[PDB]
């Protein structure tokens, strides 16, 4: 055999964080690959979902017991260059909607920024569901 | 008016697994100056900062390589240094010249050791003996204690060293106190979780 | 159909080490017939930033070439060598009196973790235990040891 759908991850660089305890926006936090997918699956019918569940974004939390959070984007990039934006959470960016490189396609987590606090340095985990349609 | 100072390391902590060939730290000129960036290590030469002197244009980011060549360190336990990166600007009234001395904890890790601090921080022990609270340490690592209240009233923190003690100065008003709560600055230069406790006769 | 996988997703934040400094002199000095300056006259003010929450105030040492503890010292740039010492000092959240280090000593108060974001701290004039004040200067290194 049955078809199986698989997801790996490369954790980018360590992240600084700056004085304001915020961190900067469109770092490389990691890339995701996705693969096992059927010919012609399109960007839309792949939605990654986590706990936190906000619309278009996936939260990162601290591992200390503190809920220190910060949020990224998923988007991939096309062989001109252009962003590919997979449903995160239900939802996409508009205009992005793809059809997805033969056998696998890398995605990138891109940072956006603290959610609600300074943050602490330390391990930072999510817990990331793949649904991936019409297979 | 007012002068400005300032000097950034790129981590509050160097972790260095013992027998490693070295590590890199980026360092950086905050100022609109130049600087020369001294860089030494003390104890609590093995270890050698490369480069020991160098100049930094303005707002610039340079990186050190610290090395061990030699030295012996137990293997049971983690060593403290520090490493000191110094900024030198340039060249009755009172004319003072300030140069800041940004000092970090270099610490030597045995790869013979099973872990990590964070996995161990919840096993500080305390006491109240002599008017001080003081911690035991049963773990290969330095606690690094980032926040310390007894009491509920804040006491200013020091690592434990490894299989060790330390002992904390306590403000009046203690008298028939018995809970401690403590966080350790994790790896990364974080405050960790928080851990709650009875102090015990 | 509708297929899943899984994964747990991960990141490492550093902190890294900033210490800023600020220094905002004071007024000018006078002399006052007996070759005196005043006593408590505020030098100058520093603020010292960048450090995180929990640093206290004996993992600040300011030192200079003289290293008298408790005291830095301000001599004369004319050939004459005249001195005089200054303390450093500041206050907490109770308006208690709090001092860093200087040249490895504390002069006034219990350690205490220092304000949140930044900490002032005022230079003021001791005395001169010479005597007979006619540019003075001082180089003063300041050694924050982070936790």
């Amino acid at each position: 055999e049955p078809a199986r759908i698989t997801l790996t991850y490369k954790e980018g660089a360590p992240i600084t964080i700056m004085d304001n305890g915020n961190i900067d926006t469109e770092l490389l936090v990691g890339t995701l690959t996705l693969g096992g997918y059927k010919t012609g699956t399109t960007s839309t019918s792949v939605n990654f979902t986590d706990a936190a569940g906000d619309p278009m974004y996936l939260t990162f939390t601290s591992q200390d017991g503190n809920n220190h959070q910060f949020t990224t984007k998923v988007i991939g990039k096309d062989s001109r260059d252009f962003d590919i934006s997979p449903k995160v959470n239900g939802e996409n960016l508009v205009g992005d909607d793809v059809v997805l490189a033969t056998g696998s396609q890398d995605f990138f987590v891109r940072s956006i920024g603290s959610k609600g606090g300074k943050l602490a340095a330390g391990k930072y985990t999510d817990a990331v569901t793949v649904t991936v349609s019409n297979q | 008016a007012s002068k400005e100072y300032g000097v950034t390391i790129g981590e509050s902590r160097i972790i260095y697994p013992l027998d490693a060939a070295g590590v890199m730290v980026s360092v950086k000129n905050t100022q609109d100056y130049p600087v020369l960036i001294q860089s030494r290590i003390y104890d609590e030469d093995p270890f050698v900062v490369t480069p020991p002197l160098f100049r930094l244009d303005a707002k610039q980011q340079n990186s050190l390589r610290i090395a061990q060549a030699g030295g012996v360190f137990p293997r049971d336990k983690e060593s403290l240094k520090w490493l000191c990166v110094k900024g030198i600007p340039p060249k009755v009234g009172v004319f003072v010249q300030f140069a800041i001395n940004n000092c970090i904890k270099l610490l030597v890790r045995p790869n013979e050791l099973k872990g990590t601090p964070i996995q161990f921080a919840e096993n500080l022990s305390w006491k109240v003996d002599g008017g001080k609270l003081i911690a035991e340490n049963p773990s290969p690592f330095y606690m690094n204690i980032g926040e310390l209240t007894f009491g509920g009233k804040s006491i200013p923190s020091h690592y434990i060293p490894p299989k060790s003690t330390w002992a904390f100065d306590l403000p009046k008003g203690l008298a028939g106190a018995r809970n401690v709560s403590w966080r350790i600055i994790n790896d990364q230069g974080g405050l960790d979780r928080l851990y709650s406790k009875n102090v015990t006769l």
